[PDB]
């Protein structure tokens, strides 16, 4: 549907976006405390959902995906919104 | 390369964008999954250029790439996938569509 949490967790939550199968490489996602470890993850075209976990419950975290594209390009899915 | 259609020219301060499902130009000869595309202020005044997905000079951004001075519209019921069977307008062998979107559709204060 678009860029946005669907299952929420206080140790993890479930991300997912719209899917491509033409012109996405992998996604990349990217997350850390708001302002503040940094910590990211790599998710293959294909898919469209990922499982970011191990999160410190209570704590506030941006969230961020990001494409790689076939012509080796790099760009950034929206950006979303994250604070417990 | 050139728009399909017409541009939508910004008289204003807001910026162009479009609630959810709203934005793709009306075009009777195209298929609902063919409802996809973006709006990129192109290269004075800001005015904005329709061009489908897969086609224009952005033709390599996946949807929902975040750039600047492009917009993803897509209707409900439009397909993530590329255009090239629709393409973009030659301006000598054709001229461009007046860009008309549906009744009901918002747009920003300048924008007409």
């Amino acid at each position: 549907r678009d860029l946005e949490v669907v299952v929420a967790t206080p140790t993890s939550l479930l991300i997912s976006w719209p899917a491509n199968y033409y012109n996405i490489r992998y996604y990349r996602i990217t997350y850390g405390e708001t302002g503040g470890p940094v910590q990211e993850f790599t998710v293959p075209g294909s898919k469209s959902t990922a499982t970011i976990s191990g999160l410190k419950p209570g704590v506030d975290y941006t969230i961020a995906l990001y494409a790689v594209t076939t012509r080796w390009r790099l760009y950034q899915m929206w950006q979303p919104i994250s604070i417990n | 390369t050139a728009s399909w259609f017409t541009a939508l020219t910004q008289h204003g301060k807001e910026d162009l964008k479009f609630p959810r499902g709203q934005g793709v130009p009306i075009n009777t000869n195209s298929s609902p999954d063919d409802q996809i595309g973006y709006y990129r202020r192109a290269t004075l005044s800001p005015r904005w250029y329709f061009y489908y997905l897969g086609t224009g000079p952005e033709a390599g951004l996946p949807y929902g790439a975040n750039k600047d001075g492009i917009i993803w519209v897509a209707t409900e019921g439009a397909l993530n996938t590329p255009k090239d069977h629709i393409g973009t307008r030659n301006p000598a062998n054709n001229a461009a569509i007046v860009l008309q979107l549906p009744q009901g559709t918002t747009l920003p204060k300048g924008f007409y």
